[PDB]
């Protein structure tokens, strides 16, 4: 299973 | 800067002659990733040409797998025809069945 | 550690030719199970091996849905990517991504893995620590501050201790037969006169799992390393894969050569001669 954040971390 | 594609051509089992096998090319090394891969049977472009999803290796370059059943014989020639950027013209490796 | 679990990402822009292509891939040791590419048809994350396909429809839209929401966020960073090497919007250029978990026989986790490249260069790594990062460079650096402020480890950190372990036991036993399974290299030496004075002796190993192994050829017991022509090992297409190693030896002198295989699948190390 992917990793699924709340907010997927920009650069 | 950009990284040329290594070549293998080869067959999924030993080849036998008359015998259904399946004939590969595994380009790796490159990047960036775009890149254009033919089979030839005698000079010419075979069809069912499938190919694995677009991976890479623990030093960032791609690596692709191109596939297609075949049955070797004699006097029939393989190859393997690559085109990248780093690449004037495409580059013909011929299939070798001893490596 | 005996099993990993990795996703690879690469986000490819191409000004010109519409919005950046997202493939993404997913493995288990040496066998993937998992693809998504944005340019399909029809983009759904999609199987890719027979043991995970029992997973039922909440897994596979779930998994549809961070791999669109994550296209999304990867086309955001190639345009961040560019303000922070001052490259114009004309370029085409990549960004890839890798993490994921290895766990020992007990499956508990041995280390953790994120890792950024841009253009095929190093970007950005989380630390074996899972909690603090090294940035390449200057733009990385800005990255990393925005990471460090956002506590961005600690989220890294427990997926990578959690669901990532959890779901790699998960995929280990439903896929049993194949992932819990080593294949043994078939092996051989051919040999092929070059000319009246020298020959080659290969040394095959062929239709083994995993992918890792050692060939390796001695001269009177001394190991060849500077001598022996190796080949990258390359997928048969079966799930095995394929490699050989070569020395040019003289002629007469071919009993002096052993090619020895180091393989998880083999009791002890073979040694052949030809």
């Amino acid at each position: 299973k992917a990793f699924n954040p709340e907010i997927i971390p920009m650069f | 800067i950009q990284r040329t594609p290594k070549i293998q051509v080869y067959s999924r089992h030993p080849a036998e002659n008359g015998k259904s096998n399946f004939l590969n090319c595994y380009v790796s090394g490159f990047h960036p990733s775009d890149i254009e891969v033919d089979l030839l049977k005698n000079g010419e472009r075979i069809e069912k040409v499938e190919h694995s999803d677009l991976s890479f290796s623990k030093d960032w370059s791609f690596y692709l797998l191109y596939y297609t059943e075949f049955t070797p014989t004699e006097k029939d020639e393989y190859a393997c025809r690559v085109n990248h950027v780093t690449l004037s013209q495409p580059k013909i490796v011929k299939w070798d069945r001893d490596m | 550690g005996s099993h990993s679990m990795r996703y690879f990402y690469t986000a490819m822009s191409r000004p010109g030719r519409g919005e950046p292509r997202f493939i993404a891939v997913g493995y288990v040791d040496d066998t993937q199970f998992v693809r998504f590419d944005s340019d399909a048809a029809s983009p759904r994350m999609a199987p890719r091996a027979p043991w995970i396909e029992q997973e039922g429809p909440e897994y596979w839209d779930g998994e549809t849905r961070n791999m669109k929401a994550s296209a999304q966020t990867y086309r955001e960073n190639l345009r961040i990517a560019l303000r922070y090497y001052n490259q114009s919007e004309a370029g085409s250029h990549i960004i890839q991504v890798m993490y994921g978990c290895d766990v020992g026989p007990d499956g508990r986790l041995l280390r953790g893995h994120d890792q950024s490249a841009y253009d095929g260069k190093d970007y950005i790594a989380l630390n074996e620590d899972l909690s603090s990062w090294t940035a390449a460079d200057t733009a990385a650096q800005i990255i990393q501050r925005k990471w460090e402020a956002a506590r961005v480890a600690e989220q890294l950190r427990a997926y990578l201790e959690g669901l990532c372990v959890e779901w790699l036991r998960r995929y280990l036993e439903n896929g049993k037969e194949t992932l819990q399974r080593a294949d043994p290299p078939k092996t051989h030496v051919t040999h092929h006169p070059i000319s009246d004075h020298e020959a080659t002796l290969r040394c095959w190993a062929l239709g083994f799992y995993p992918a890792e192994i050692t060939l390796t050829w001695q001269r009177d017991g001394e190991d060849q390393t500077q001598d022996t022509e190796l080949v990258e090992t390359r997928p048969a297409g079966d799930r095995t894969f394929q490699k050989w190693a070569a020395v040019v030896v003289p002629s007469g002198e071919e009993q002096r050569y052993t090619c020895h295989v180091q393989h998880e699948g083999l009791p002890k190390p073979l040694t052949l001669r030809w």
